[PDB]
RNA sequence: UUGACCUCGGAUCAGGUAGGAGGACCCGCUGAACUUAAGCAUAUCAAUAAGCGGAGGAAAAGAAACCAACAGGGAUUGCC
RNA sequence: AAGCUCCUUCGACGAGUCGAGUAGUUUGGGAAUGCUGCUCAAAAUGGGAGGUAAAUUUCUUCUAAAGCUAAAUACCGGCCA
């Protein structure tokens, strides 16, 4: 056996995680926490954007991972992440935004290095279809299987997520653990905060038919758009003003 | 564009059963909460209301587990003999501990 | 420069545990080391730190040994104890 | 045949490959290098 | 064909240690009986004295 | 935007930079037999013929530093095994 | 806003009228060794590049090859007679082509042109 | 058609022909001096790419290198530092460009290319008597040649803001206060 | 035996060239501290002063591995 | 000797250099802003930089690692006015 598994029933899974070329320093340290948190994940350096997408399934295999975790980078300030199972299983596009990594001297949390967390998800994500595709996904990325060697042998934290807006906010958590008065649970937030706004599932690997799509997804490029065109439409508005005052004199 | 049974279809070929009578709690160690949380948080830009929603959520997640493992014999409590590597290093922990202490100093400074 | 006990810090996970934290202005429960095994194991880590550094790496081990002799007998008789507990 | 490691940097691929830091398969792949095959 | 998700001979993690201990100081253990703990949660004694 | 009636344009000359020389391939493919292999790429080539091409490729981006340079390199050594085989 | 020595890096434009003066000076030069063309060359009618100033119109560095031909002006000749040519610059529309190729129709209208020796 | 073979063959300085050659001509060239000249160019494609002819005027030049480091870092690479020592080996030339031969694990080796500017071949042939103007008096010093070129940082784009048309130049323009005659 | 070619030398050989000065401006290398942050250490002073090399009446840069997202612009330099 | 035209013929474009890793320095500029050292070390419908959630890297625009070139610009020195 070379699963690097001791269980009676063998939850096989390993992650491959990987960024593009153009991810800032902030995306590169929210790599870094949640590579600390998968025992059964792999580190991938810099993915070419000017190749094909599906050549992820190939980069994949070679790492002998049925999982990519694939953080997409653009204009240097954006991110974009994908979980996808790697030969024909679902893929899911999100936004990320709000990073806040461990880094942070704000979050007095800390637990230990590849020990099995607790997954909390909420009740959104069993009622709506497409949120029980991303819930499957993320219980494989952040599964951390049970036998697996290089795990750790008690539990600390806890992994959460949670449905608030069209979005999902994902939160670390430490359970401390108090003596009850005359033991009880206290949570300390430890790690990396980040939103997801789910933009597209695709049926394919990296590409294939569409089964859900946003549709009210405001792209960061878009809010930048904007802006040029109204510093554009106030010029313009300042030269027919003068135009009309010119045409008035002339009369 | 929401297609519902395609999406389910897409579940089923990659879903690993997930049954009380059938596999142990070990095995997945995910809770899915009662509540939607989204009638806990009124307003989203409400920080305070907000995080304690999310805080409040993953607690019962960790009751609930600690009661199912507790009963499955799965060893829990980190022993006070068990030195290992942690996901925010020594050093890391040092700053925060610094920092702490410089907001409590400068509290009861300003009082005296 | 004033003590970290007067200022309400709280305790942070590091590589050395935390432990089960008991709450501030309550009971802190009393544990007693009247116990000679208990006793021989703190006496054993306070003459190790005031004897300090040696130059022999033989007596060096040796005065870890007895460090690590001692909490193994402790241990030994602290599992008896809880065996006879367990059946009372 | 005795293999007596007296230079440090001997030392240096000693403690790398004791270590879990360097393995088998990478001590013989970086082995094909320029100073190779001479 | 699906992935089949083993470690093959020359992965960096083919040979897993069973101390699960990181890259801490080993002077964390240094007045203890045990050195570490394993997967299981049962900790794993000093062999012996030379 | 505004509608402007648009024209096509004459094939850039410099957009024929992606080279298609036959002349050129011919060169390179001859000095190849001449010049030889690298260390690294005897490596390569000892490793595709016993079968570890996953082997291969996860090396050749040790020694290139990029995916798209590790898998130029294994297809250009493949059809050298190709075409070595065939002579033989 | 004067962190560095600024003392020592300022300057003064009183030559404002004397530079004045010598660039009249250095267009009438050039009017002397070309005495019956103009001190300049004839340029491009092109639009200016963002959504900001899409409306407005100014002039380019040469007229292209492709509008040069049309005119019936040749490459090797246009410069010889006071036209300047761009060749990076390229038509993309047929309303570009179409003002150039009259603005170089007006030049040929009003040009004397000597013949050679 | 010879050079564009050879062209081909200096891309794979790995291969055994390549590695054979420069393993027994670094021996060679520490046989013999830091600085010494050669009868021809040892890379007779990168040479004549570079601009040099078979000429009465134009003249080959070798030179070792020590390799490392002043924890500092040099500005100028080592070609630089080549062209340099050669420059005032033979102060009567002009330093036209300079290329990479052999490199060894303590020295790096370069070959030069020196024209010679009182040469009646070189200042009658239009296309190289532009190196007899005093302008180009020790190109290598000012950081005129090719290596001094990528140094300065001066390539076109948003890139190079600092240091397109000189690096103190811009700074300069950018720290003076200009006062016109109605403020 | 004699004669070629290659590499390397000699000559107060025939004819040439370099050094030093100047350095206001110009092209590089090397490189501080005082000061400010009412103290100071990141930072700032400053990619400055001092030190070293190299040109000209200008030097440098320069004819896109450019800007852009346009109805497009079109080597470099300088002013607003 | 030269310019254009047409075409049942051809159309060669710069490597210890790009690039990856690391250290130092620098910048408003970790998509490292540039530069230098060390280790490894490329390609040919290729390579570089951008645009883009728009469903896959679609589109846009240029060809680096050879070279020359007046003017508009600077000027406490030089010959003067």
């Amino acid at each position: 056996d070379r699963s690097n598994i001791i269980a009676e029933r063998k939850n096989k899974q390993r992650v491959l995680v990987l960024s593009s070329r153009g991810v800032t320093y902030r995306h590169r340290h929210l790599l870094n926490d949640l590579a600390s948190m998968l025992p059964h994940g792999r580190k991938d350096a810099k993915f070419d954007t000017k190749s094909r997408l599906y050549e992820l399934c190939e980069l994949a295999e070679l790492y002998n991972c049925n999982n990519v975790l694939f953080f997409e980078a653009r204009k240097g300030k954006d991110l974009y992440m994908w979980f996808s199972k790697v030969p024909n299983g679902p893929t899911v596009k999100f936004y990320a935004q709000n990073l806040h990594t461990m880094e942070e001297l704000h979050f007095q949390g800390n637990c230990l290095k590849g020990s099995r967390p607790i997954l909390s998800f909420d009740a959104a994500f069993e009622q709506e279809p497409y949120l029980k595709v991303i819930k499957e996904l993320f219980l494989h990325t952040f599964g951390v299987p049970q036998g697996h060697k290089k795990s750790k042998p008690f539990i600390d934290h806890v992994l959460s997520f949670s449905v608030a807006d069209g979005k999902i906010w994902v939160r670390n958590y430490e359970i401390r653990e108090v003596e009850k008065v005359k033991t009880d649970i206290n949570l300390i937030e430890i790690g990396p905060r980040f939103v997801l706004t789910p933009i597209i599932i695709q049926e394919g690997s990296f590409g294939g038919p569409i089964l859900y799509e946003n549709k009210r997804f405001i792209s960061p490029n878009k809010i930048r758009a904007e802006l040029r065109k109204a510093k554009a439409a106030r010029h313009h508005a300042r030269m027919e003003q003068q135009r009309d005052l010119l045409a008035r004199k002339r009369q | 564009i929401n297609n519902k049974e395609g999406l389910l279809t897409a579940l089923r070929r990659i879903q690993l059963d997930i049954n009380p009578k059938t596999t142990p709690f070990s095995f997945h160690q995910s809770v899915v909460a009662s509540k939607r949380t989204e009638d806990s948080i009124p307003q989203i830009e409400d920080d305070l209301q907000r995080e304690l929603a999310f805080m409040n959520q993953a607690l019962e997640a960790a009751r609930l587990g600690r009661s199912l493992l507790r009963k499955e014999g799965v060893p829990f409590t980190r022993p006070t003999d068990y030195f290992a590597e942690m996901v925010r290093t020594d050093a890391t922990m040092e700053k925060v501990k610094q920092k702490l202490i410089e907001e409590a100093t400068a509290k009861k400074a300003a009082a005296e | 420069v004033y003590s970290e006990k007067e200022l309400g810090i709280p305790q942070l996970n590091t590589v050395t545990p935390v432990g089960v934290t008991k709450p501030k202005g309550k009971k802190k429960g009393k544990v007693f080391v009247d116990d000679r095994e208990s006793m021989n194991t703190i006496l054993a880590m306070v003459e190790a730190e005031k004897q300090g550094q040696i130059e022999s790496k033989i007596m060096r081990a040796r005065q870890l040994e007895e460090i690590r002799e001692a909490r193994r007998i402790e241990a030994e008789k602290k599992e008896a104890e809880r065996k006879a507990l367990l059946e009372n | 045949p005795n293999i007596d490691i007296i230079t440090a940097e001997a030392m240096t691929l000693a403690h790398q490959l004791a270590t879990g830091e360097k393995t088998k398969a990478d001590l013989i792949d970086e082995g094909y290098n320029k100073y190779a095959f001479k | 064909d699906e992935i089949d998700p083993v470690y093959d001979s020359d992965d960096t993690d083919y040979n897993v240690p069973v101390n699960t201990i990181g890259n801490i100081p080993l002077s964390f253990y240094d007045s203890y009986p045990h050195i570490g703990y394993d997967i299981n949660g049962k900790k794993i004694m000093r062999p012996a004295t030379g | 935007g505004h509608k402007t009636t648009r024209r096509v344009l004459k094939e850039r000359p410099s957009r024929r930079k992606g080279a298609q020389s036959k002349r050129t391939q011919f060169v390179r493919s001859l000095i190849r037999e001449v010049a030889g292999l690298a260390p690294y790429e005897r490596r390569v080539i000892e490793l595709l013929r016993n079968g570890k091409d996953k082997r291969a490729r996860k090396f050749s981006k040790k020694k290139l530093g990029t995916f798209g340079r590790a898998k130029r390199k294994c297809e250009e050594l493949q059809r050298i095994i190709a075409e070595s085989r065939r002579a033989h | 806003h004067f962190r560095k020595h600024w003392q020592r890096r300022v300057r003064c434009h009183f030559d404002q009228p004397g530079k004045k003066v010598t660039r009249r000076l250095a267009r009438r030069a050039k009017a002397a060794a070309l005495a019956p063309r103009p001190v300049d060359k004839l340029r491009p009618i092109v639009r200016c590049p963002t959504v900001k100033y899409n409306r407005r119109t100014r002039l380019g560095r040469g007229f292209t090859l492709e509008e040069l031909k049309a005119a019936g002006i040749p490459r090797l000749l246009a410069p010889t007679i006071g036209i300047a040519v761009d060749h990076r610059r390229k038509n993309l529309s047929e309303e570009s082509l179409a003002a150039n190729v009259q603005r170089l129709k007006d030049y040929k209208a009003r040009l004397i042109l000597f013949p050679r020796k | 058609g010879a050079l564009k073979y050879l062209e081909e063959l200096s891309k794979k300085k790995q291969s055994d022909v390549v590695r054979f050659l420069l393993r027994v001509r670094c021996w060679e060239y520490r046989q013999l001096n830091v600085i010494h000249r050669a009868s021809r160019p040892s890379r007779p494609d990168k040479a004549r790419r570079l601009g040099y002819k078979a000429k009465q005027g134009y003249v080959i030049y070798r030179v070792r290198v020590r390799r490392g480091g002043r924890q500092l870092k040099y500005q100028r690479s080592l070609r630089a530092t080549a062209e340099e020592r050669v420059g005032r080996r033979c102060s009567n030339l002009r330093v036209l460009n300079s290329y990479w031969v052999n490199q060894d694990s303590t020295y790096k080796y370069y070959e030069v290319i020196l024209v010679d500017p009182n040469h009646k071949a070189i200042r009658r042939d239009p296309r190289i008597n532009w190196i007899c103007n005093p302008v180009h008096k020790h190109r290598e010093c000012r950081g005129l040649t090719s290596t001094g070129k990528k140094s300065r940082g001066l390539n076109k784009g948003h890139r190079f803001n600092k240091t397109r048309a000189g690096r103190r130049k811009t700074w300069k323009r950018h720290n003076t206060l200009s006062l016109w005659r109605y403020r």
